[PDB]
C-alpha cells in the first residue's frame, strides 16, 4: 500500500469531452483498506441510496477529495495525518581441518597402472639418452618419408581407422511427426508416474508401500 | 589483428626415452625435438602476427626453450638447440621422483601467456592455444593442480590439444574435453609430426570447414576415496566434498559426525 | 591491382623460375590464404599427387567458395599442378622444384642468399633507423618536387623518362619539362605507399624495356621484404641489371648507400613493405595531420614544405602563407577545376582522411559529413551531362521488326538505348554498319 | 539522518519584552541588539542541528537554506567543533550543488566502519594513552581562550 | 554594482579471506532486483537498469564459473509486487536469456521488499537444512511498502536460518542494515560501478558458515555420457526430459546422459535428477570448489632494489623491472606484479609448490 492511490489517480480527461473514469477495482480496493468511511458509504449507498458511478462522481465533486485560512490550513494538516495514520495502521494488517589432503592428489581418479623401472640399471638408460642427445644434430630428411606420408593420410583418410564412422540416418522422417507428438506425451506421462513412485521412496512408513503398489 | 600463439610442452621424462633408445626403436627423443621445432617454425612462417612460446617439461624443472634458412628461424632454432643439450648435459636424475612436473609448467605457460596478453596491443586480439606431447606416465598427486590448471584455461578460454605416443592418459582427454582442445594418440611416431601438421597446426576457426577425426569419447567416473573403486551413485560430503561408498555417521577427512536423526 | 595480380597473370617460365629461390616461396606462402596455407603444410612431404575429389571433401560445402577460390589461386601461380593420376584420375601436386626450395628455405640446408658485412666488418659510416627513414622521405620529396617542376628539385633524366613512360607526364614542348597528365594528378594523391606500389607495378610491365630480367627484380624484391631494418647488406653477388635496378633504388631513397663504390646497402621500411603492395602495414606511424578542416570550408596546414602546399593548392584557393602555417578555402571553383584536371572527390576525401588532425580526430567523424556531401555534389555536377554518340533507329513500321532488331542487337551487344513502346533505339556507329547490313539483308531475305 | 534549517531564525521584533531587553543589556554591557538577535538564532539553529549525532559511529546532514549564513559575522558565531567542518567550499551552494554533496557524503559515509580503524586518530586504547605523544595532541586539541 | 570595473589582463600571464572455516557448499541463492521508477536513474552510465543487468549477467557466469553446485533465482519487486522472473535452477543460458529480456523491461512503481522475501521463504521453506539458504537484494529507491509488519517476517528468516545481504545504491537504510545483520547477511553500498563489481565479486565467494550449518551425507551420481551408435541395434533416440519442459519440440537425441537411478535422460549437466531427486553431477564440477578448500595466501612483498636474487620472473622468465617483487612462502620464488596477481587471482596455486 502506497500513499499515492490519491495523488496519482485523476479524473482522466480525453481529448474531447471524455471522463475515461476507468474504475479498476484495484485502486478502489486501495481506497477502501486506506479509507473505511469510502467502504461504509458504498455499502450503506450503492446501490440502492445512489448507483456506484453516481456515488464516484459524488467523492469526485465532494469537497472530501477537493480539499482546497487558517481553518483550512488546519484542516488540510488535519486530512494529511489522518491519510499518515490510515496508511500506517493499513500497513501492519566453523572453522575446519583436513586429516587426508592426499585425497585430494588422487581424487575420483581410482588407481592408475604406474608401473615402475627396475633397478638402477634405468639410470643407464637415463645416461644413454644423456649420452645419445649430447651429441646431436638436427635432421630433416629423416623427419618424414613418403610412405610414412602415405599410411598417416590412410589413417586420415574418410572411412578410415582414426576417421570413425560418418554420416548417419535421418531419424528424423523415419519417426512420424504424429508419433514424434504421442512419444512425447507418454514420455511426460511416464516421467509423471515414476516421479510419484520414486517420490515415496525410500520407504519408511508402510503407507508408503501401498502408494508404490498403486502406482505400479 | 590476429595474434596466434602456440605453446608447445613437451614430456621431457629421460626415463622413458631412455628405455625407447634401448629398444632402438625408429623414433627417438631428437626427432620429436626436431619435429617440434619445425612445427614451431611453421606457426611463425603462418603470419608475422603468430608469434612462438616452447617450454621444456622436465622432471627436475621447466625450462623456457623460447645456409639457406632462415635468419630468425636459424636463430630461433640454435637457440633452443642451445637450450636441450644445456639441459641434457645437467640432465642429473637426483632422486626417486618420476612423474614429470606436467602441472608446473602449464601454469608456467599460462603466466607467459597472461604477461603476453597484458603486452599486446589493444588493437589486436590475441588467440592462445597450448599443445601438450605426452611420452611417459601421467602423473598422480598432480590432479588437482592439473584441475586448477583447466579451469584456468577455460576462464581465460584457451583450447590445450593434447599428444599421446605411448601412454594414454585420462587425464589429458578430460582437459582436451573441457578446454574443447584436440586430443589423440599417435601410433606411428616417427609420422608423428605429420599429424601434428594435419591436425595441431590449423587454427581453430580453420578446422571449422576441415573434416577432422571424430573426437574420442570421455568417460567421467569418480573412485570412493575408502577404496578408490569407480562407482556410479556414491554419498558426497556436505563438508569437504568427499565420496564414501557406504554410509557413514563421521566423515574421515574432514572430521565431521554426519548429524542425521 | 595487388601482388597476386602481377603474378597470377605471369607465364609458366617465369613462375618456374622464380620458384626458384626459396625466398620466393617463403614470399609467395605467406601471400596464400590460410586454407591455401593449411593445404600446403599438409602437402608439405605428400610424393604422391592427390586426387582432386579426395582434396575438395576435406573443406565444407559452404566455404567451397573459399576453398575453390584458394584451388584457383593454388592453379593459377602454379604452385601445384595436375598429373594423369593412374587409372583415369587426375592427381594434383606441387611443383617438386617450389617444394623443395620451400623445404629447403623451411628445414635450412642450401647455400644462402647473400653473405654477411662481417666480412668486411663494422661499417665506418654507420647510419640511423630515423636517419635512414628521414632521407627516404627526402628521395621521395624530391620525387613528388621534380613532378611538381619546381626547381628545388633535380633528378636523373632517365627517372624523368621512366615516369613518361609510366604515362603520369607527357613532354608536349621538347626541353621545356613534360606536363603531368591527369594520372599523375590522380597518383599523387595516393598514398605514399600506394605510390611506390603504382610505380613499381610500371616498372615491372616495363621490365623488358631496360633489358633487366624479369625473375631477378622480383627475387630481389622479395629477399628485400625480409630484411632486416638497420642491417646492411653485400651489393657483391649481384648481376649488373640487378645493380642498375639497386641504383635506381638508391635513387628512389628505398635504399640507402653512402657511395656508388659502397658494397653496403641498407634497405627502408618503405622498402620492406612494398612486397605487401597496398595491404600489410595497417599499423603505418605516419606523419601527424597538420590539416584542419573547419565548417566554413577552410583549411589551416601546419606545414612549411613545397610539397603539401602544392597539393593543398591544387584543389583549394590559397588565403595566407605564414611560415609555419597555410590558410586556404574549400570553393567550389577550385574543386571543380580540380576535378576537370581529373581528380575524384573520393580521392580528396581520402587524402583528407590520411592528414586530418588529431585535434579533429576527437570528432565521431574524421571530416565534417556536410563538407564531404558538399564536395561529392560538386563532383557530381561536373559530369551532369551524359555524352553519347550514336547512331538513331526510329522508322521501324512493324513492333515485331522492332523486337527482332532489338534482339539481333542484343546479340551483337552495340545497343546503347532501345524504347519499345516507341519502338525506338539507339546504336553504336561501329556496330550501326553491322545493324544497317543485317536490316537490308533481312529485307534481302523478305 | 537530514536537518534542514530554512533561514536564519531571527526572533519577531514586535516583542517590547524582546524590545526591553536589549535595551536594558546595551544600557549596562555595551551590547548590540542586533548582536543578541543574530547570536539567539545561531545558538537556536545549533540546537536544532547539534543532537543528529550520538557518536563517531552516527553521521548525519546539516543544511542552511539561506544566503545569509555567508555573512562572517553570522557565519563565525557558530560552535566550534560544527563550523570547523563547514567547508569554505561548501558556502552557499546551490540546489544540485547540495544534492551532488550529500550523494557523495552519504556514499563515503555508507561504507563500513570499524572501531578499530578510530584506533590511534579519534579513539584510543588502554596503551595509547600512557603515549606521551598522544598526551601532546590531547593538549593540543583542546584549547582555552 | 559590480559593474564598476571587470579586467581580466592579469590572467593573461605568462605561465580478504577468512581462515580455514566451512563454507557453502550447497548454496541456493535468489536475486531480488527493484523495479520502481528509482532504475531509471543515471547513476551509472546509461541507468540503473542496463549496467545493473549486465553486472548480473557476468555476475551469474562468475556464480556458475565458480558454484557449480548452486542454484540461481531471480526476483523482480516492480509496482508494489513481486514477480519471480526466472526459476530456481543451474543454467547460464536461460538466466541469461532472462536477464536479456528483462533489460527492456519498464521500471515504475515502488519496490516490495515484503512480499519478494515471503516468495523466496516459501520457495526456500522445502529446501534442506544443509543447503545453504542465500538471498541477494538489489535496492534502487530507498523506501518499499510492506503489507504486513516485516520485523515478523525477519524473525520468519532467523528461523528458517536465511541469509539475506543486500547492496544498497543510494546510501545505507536502517531497516535494511538491522535484516541483514539479523539474518548474516552483509550491507554495502554501491560507489561507483567499478565498486558495484567488486562487491557483486566479493559476494560470488561462498559466504562462512554458521555454527547452525548442517553436515549430512549427501548421495550424489555421476553418468557418462551415453552416446548410442544407429549402426548398433541398441540405438534408442529418447527426447531430453528438461527439453520436454519447453514448448518447442524437444530434440530426439541417440544418446546422451542417462540417470543411474532410474534411467531418466538428460542432455544438460550438471542438473539434479527431477524424477528421483537425484543430484546428477561429474567429477570437474565437484573440483570445480577444491580451491575455496585452500586458498591461496598473499606472497610477501619486497621492492626489486631490496631483493638481492634473480632479476627474471619465476612465472614468466620476465626481466624483473617492477617496483615490488613477490616471493612465496613455501617455495620463495620471484614472481613480477602481473603474475602475482593471476595466481591469487585465478590460478591459485605457486608454480614452486607444485615443484
Ligand atoms: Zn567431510
Ligand atoms: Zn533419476
Ligand atoms: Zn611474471
Ligand atoms: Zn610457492
Amino acid at each position: 500500500i502506497s500513499a499515492a492511490f490519491l495523488a496519482d489517480v485523476r479524473p482522466q480527461t480525453d481529448g474531447c469531452n471524455g471522463l475515461r473514469y476507468n474504475l479498476t477495482s484495484d485502486i478502489i480496493e486501495s481506497i477502501f483498506r486506506t479509507y473505511p468511511a469510502v467502504k461504509m458509504k458504498y455499502a450503506e449507498n450503492v446501490p440502492h441510496n445512489m448507483t456506484e458511478k453516481e456515488f464516484w462522481t459524488r467523492f469526485f465533486q465532494s469537497h472530501y477529495f477537493h480539499r482546497d485560512k487558517e481553518n483550512s490550513n488546519a484542516a488540510i494538516i488535519k486530512r494529511f495525518n489522518h491519510h499518515s495514520a490510515m496508511v500506517l495502521a493499513a500497513g501492519l494488517r566453523i572453522a575446519l581441518n583436513l586429516k587426508k589432503s592426499d585425497r585430494y592428489y588422487h581424487g575420483p581418479t581410482p588407481i592408475q597402472s604406474l608401473q615402475y623401472a627396475t633397478s638402477q640399471d634405468i639410470i643407464n638408460s637415463f645416461q644413454s639418452i644423456r649420452q645419445e642427445m649430447e651429441a646431436y644434430t638436427p635432421k630433416l630428411t629423416q623427419v618424414l618419408s613418403s610412405s610414412a606420408a602415405s599410411s598417416t593420410i590412410t589413417a586420415l583418410s574418410p572411412g578410415g581407422a582414426l576417421m570413425q564412422g560418418g554420416t548417419q540416418q535421418a531419424i528424423n522422417q523415419m519417426v512420424p511427426n504424429d508419433i514424434q507428438s504421442e512419444l512425447k506425451h507418454l514420455y511426460v506421462a511416464v516421467g509423471e508416474l515414476l516421479r510419484h513412485f520414486w517420490s515415496c521412496f525410500p520407504v519408511n512408513t508402510p503407507f508408503l508401500e501401498e502408494k508404490v503398489v498403486k502406482m505400479k | 589483428d590476429e595474434l596466434n600463439l602456440l605453446v608447445i610442452v613437451v614430456d621431457a621424462n629421460p626415463i622413458w626415452w631412455g628405455k625407447q633408445a634401448l629398444k632402438e626403436s625408429q623414433f627417438t627423443l631428437s626427432k620429436c625435438i626436431d619435429a617440434v621445432m619445425v612445427l614451431g617454425n611453421s606457426h611463425l612462417f603462418m603470419n608475422r602476427s603468430n608469434k612462438l612460446a616452447v617450454i621444456a617439461s622436465h622432471i627436475q624443472e621447466s625450462r623456457f626453450l623460447y645456409d639457406g634458412k632462415y635468419e630468425l628461424l636459424t636463430s630461433a632454432n640454435e637457440v633452443i638447440v642451445e637450450e636441450i643439450k644445456d639441459l641434457m648435459t645437467k640432465s642429473d636424475i637426483k632422486g626417486q621422483h618420476t612423474e614429470t612436473l606436467l602441472a608446473g609448467s602449464l601454469a608456467k605457460a599460462l603466466c607467459y601467456i597472461h604477461r603476453m596478453n597484458k603486452e599486446v596491443k589493444d588493437n589486436q586480439e590475441m588467440k592462445s592455444r597450448i599443445l601438450v606431447i605426452k611420452a611417459a606416465e601421467d602423473s598422480a598427486l598432480q590432479y588437482m593442480n592439473f584441475m586448477n590448471v583447466i579451469f584456468a584455461a577455460q576462464k581465460q578460454n584457451i583450447l590445450i590439444d593434447a599428444c599421446v605416443l605411448d601412454s594414454d592418459s585420462g587425464l589429458l582427454q578430460q582437459a582436451c574435453d573441457i578446454t574443447g582442445g584436440l586430443y589423440l594418440k599417435v601410433p606411428q611416431m616417427p609420422s608423428l609430426l605429420q599429424y601434428l601438421l594435419w591436425v595441431f597446426l590449423p587454427d581453430q576457426d580453420q578446422r571449422s570447414q576441415l573434416i577432422l577425426p571424430p573426437p574420442v569419447h570421455v568417460d567421467y567416473r569418480a573412485a570412493c576415496f575408502c577404496h578408490r573403486n569407480l562407482i556410479e551413485i556414491g554419498y558426497v560430503c556436505s563438508v569437504c566434498l568427499s565420496i564414501f561408498c557406504n554410509f557413514s555417521p563421521i566423515c574421515t577427512t574432514c572430521e565431521t559426525a554426519f548429524k542425521i536423526s | 591491382r595487388n601482388l597476386q595480380e602481377f603474378l597470377g597473370g605471369l607465364s609458366p617460365g617465369v613462375l618456374d623460375r622464380l620458384y626458384g629461390h626459396p625466398a620466393t616461396c617463403l614470399a609467395v606462402f605467406r601471400e596464400l590464404p590460410s586454407l591455401a596455407k593449411n593445404w600446403v603444410m599438409r602437402m608439405l612431404f605428400l610424393e604422391q599427387p592427390l586426387p582432386q575429389a579426395a582434396v575438395a571433401l576435406w573443406v565444407k560445402k559452404e566455404f567451397s567458395k573459399a576453398q575453390e577460390e584458394s584451388t584457383g589461386l593454388l592453379s593459377g601461380l602454379r604452385i601445384w599442378h595436375t598429373q594423369l593420376l593412374p587409372g583415369g584420375l587426375q592427381g594434383l601436386i606441387l611443383n617438386p622444384i617450389f617444394r623443395q626450395n620451400l623445404r629447403i628455405a623451411l628445414l635450412g640446408g642450401g647455400k644462402a642468399w647473400s653473405d654477411d658485412t662481417s666480412q668486411l666488418g663494422p661499417d665506418k659510416h654507420a647510419r640511423d633507423v630515423p636517419s635512414l627513414d628521414k632521407y627516404a622521405e627526402e628521395r621521395w620529396e624530391v620525387v613528388l618536387h621534380f613532378m611538381v617542376g619546381s626547381p628545388s628539385a633535380a633528378v636523373s633524366q632517365d627517372l624523368a623518362q621512366l615516369l613518361s613512360q609510366a604515362g603520369l607526364m607527357k613532354s608536349t614542348e621538347p626541353g621545356e619539362p613534360p606536363c603531368i597528365t591527369s594520372a599523375g594528378f590522380q597518383f599523387l594523391l595516393l598514398d605514399t605507399p600506394a605510390q611506390l606500389w603504382y610505380f613499381m607495378l610500371q616498372y615491372l610491365q616495363t621490365a623488358q624495356s631496360r633489358g633487366m630480367d624479369l625473375v631477378e627484380i622480383l627475387s630481389f624484391l622479395f629477399q628485400l621484404s625480409f630484411s632486416t631494418l638497420g642491417k646492411d647488406y653485400s651489393v657483391e653477388g649481384m648481376s649488373d641489371s640487378l645493380l642498375n635496378f639497386l641504383q635506381h633504388l638508391r635513387e628512389f631513397g628505398l635504399v640507402f648507400q653512402r657511395k656508388r663504390k659502397s658494397r653496403r646497402y641498407y634497405p627502408t621500411r618503405l622498402a620492406i613493405n612494398l612486397s605487401s603492395g597496398v595491404s600489410g602495414a595497417g599499423g603505418t606511424v605516419h606523419q601527424p595531420g597538420f590539416i584542419v578542416v573547419e565548417t566554413n570550408y577552410r583549411l589551416y596546414a601546419y606545414t612549411e614544405s613545397e610539397l603539401q602546399i602544392a597539393l593543398i593548392a591544387l584543389f583549394s584557393e590559397m588565403l595566407y602563407r605564414f611560415p609555419n602555417m597555410v590558410v586556404a578555402q574549400v570553393t567550389r571553383e577550385s574543386v571543380q577545376q580540380a576535378i576537370a584536371s581529373g581528380i575524384t572527390a573520393q580521392q580528396i576525401i581520402h587524402f583528407l582522411r590520411t592528414r586530418a588532425h588529431p585535434v579533429m580526430l576527437k570528432q565521431t567523424p574524421v571530416l565534417p559529413p556536410t563538407i564531404t556531401d558538399q564536395i561529392r555534389l560538386w563532383e557530381l555536377e561536373r559530369d551532369r551531362l551524359r555524352f553519347t554518340e550514336g547512331v538513331l533507329y526510329n522508322q521501324f513500321l512493324s513492333q515485331v521488326d522492332f523486337e527482332l532488331l532489338l534482339a539481333h542487337a542484343r546479340e551483337l551487344g552495340v545497343l546503347v538505348f532501345e524504347n519499345s513502346a516507341k519502338r525506338l533505339m539507339v546504336v553504336t556507329p561501329a556496330g550501326h554498319s553491322d545493324v544497317k547490313r543485317f536490316w537490308k539483308r533481312q529485307k534481302h531475305s523478305s | 539522518r537530514a536537518v534542514i534549517m530554512f533561514g536564519v531564525p531571527y526572533v519577531y521584533t514586535q516583542s517590547r519584552i524582546l524590545k526591553a531587553r536589549l535595551e536594558y543589556l546595551r544600557d549596562q554591557f555595551q551590547i548590540r541588539e542586533n548582536d543578541f538577535l543574530t547570536f539567539d538564532a545561531m545558538r537556536h539553529a545549533a540546537q536544532c542541528v547539534g543532537r543528529a549525532i550520538r557518536g563517531k559511529t552516527d553521521y548525519g546532514l546539516m543544511v542552511f537554506a539561506d544566503k545569509r549564513f555567508a555573512r562572517g559575522d553570522k557565519r563565525g558565531k557558530l560552535p566550534r567543533w560544527i563550523q570547523e567542518h563547514l567547508t569554505d567550499a561548501n558556502l552557499n551552494l546551490t540546489v544540485d550543488e547540495g544534492v551532488q554533496v550529500a550523494k557523495y557524503f552519504l556514499r563515503q559515509m555508507a561504507q563500513p566502519f570499524h572501531r578499530e580503524d578510530q584506533l590511534g586518530l579519534s579513539l584510543l586504547s588502554l596503551e595509547q594513552l600512557e603515549s606521551e605523544e598522544t598526551l601532546k595532541r590531547i593538549e593540543q586539541i583542546a584549547q582555552q581562550l | 554594482r559590480w559593474e564598476g570595473g571587470y579586467e581580466r589582463t592579469w590572467e593573461i600571464l605568462k605561465e580478504e579471506h577468512h581462515g580455514q572455516v566451512r563454507l557453502g557448499m550447497m548454496r541456493h541463492l535468489y536475486v531480488v532486483v527493484d523495479g520502481s521508477r528509482t532504475m531509471e536513474d543515471q547513476d551509472l552510465k546509461p541507468n540503473r537498469l542496463t549496467c545493473t543487468l549486465k553486472l548480473l549477467e557476468y555476475f551469474v557466469e562468475e556464480y556458475f564459473d565458480q558454484n557449480p553446485i548452486s542454484q540461481i533465482g531471480i526476483i523482480v519487486t516492480k509496482s508494489k509486487r513481486a514477480e519471480k522472473l526466472t526459476e530456481l535452477s543451474g543454467n547460464p543460458r536461460k538466466h541469461i536469456t532472462s536477464l536479456k529480456k528483462a533489460v527492456d523491461m519498464t521500471c515504475h512503481g515502488e519496490p516490495s521488499l515484503y512480499n519478494s522475501l515471503s516468495i523466496a521463504m516459501q520457495t526456500l521453506k522445502h529446501m534442506p537444512g544443509h543447503t545453504s539458504r542465500e538471498v541477494l537484494i538489489i535496492f534502487s529507491s530507498l523506501t518499499t511498502c510492506d503489507p504486513s509488519n516485516i520485523y515478523d517476517l525477519i524473525k520468519t528468516l532467523k528461523a528458517a536460518k536465511i541469509r539475506v545481504s543486500v547492496i544498497g545504491l543510494s546510501a545505507e537504510v536502517r531497516v535494511c542494515t538491522v535484516l541483514a545483520r539479523e539474518t548474516g547477511g552483509t550491507y554495502h553500498v554501491i560507489l561507483d560501478e567499478s565498486h558495484y563489481k567488486e562487491l557483486l565479486t566479493h559476494h560470488v565467494s561462498p559466504p562462512p558458515a554458521s555454527s547452525s550449518s548442517e553436515c549430512s551425507l549427501i548421495r550424489m551420481g555421476f553418468p557418462q555420457h551415453t552416446i548410442a551408435s544407429l549402426s548398433d541395434q541398441d540405438a534408442k533416440p529418447s527426447f531430453s526430459m528438461a527439453h520436454l519442459d519447453g514448448n518447442t519440440e524437444p530434440g530426439l537425441t541417440l544418446g546422451g546422459y542417462f540417470c543411474p537411478q532410474c534411467r531418466a535422460k538428460y542432455c544438460e549437466l550438471p542438473v539434479e535428477c527431477k524424477i528421483c531427486g537425484l543430484t546428477l553431477v561429474s567429477a570437474p564440477h565437484l573440483a570445480r570448489s577444491y580451491h575455496h578448500l585452500f586458498p591461496l595466501d598473499a606472497f610477501q612483498e619486497i621492492p626489486l632494489e631490496e631483493y638481492n636474487g634473480e632479476r627474471f620472473c619465476y612465472g614468466c622468465q620476465g626481466e624483473l623491472k617492477d617496483q615490488h617483487v613477490y616471493v612465496c612462502a613455501v617455495c620463495q620464488n620471484v614472481f613480477c606484479v602481473d603474475c602475482d596477481v593471476f595466481v591469487h587471482d585465478s590460478l591459485h596455486c605457486c608454480p614452486g609448490c607444485i615443484h
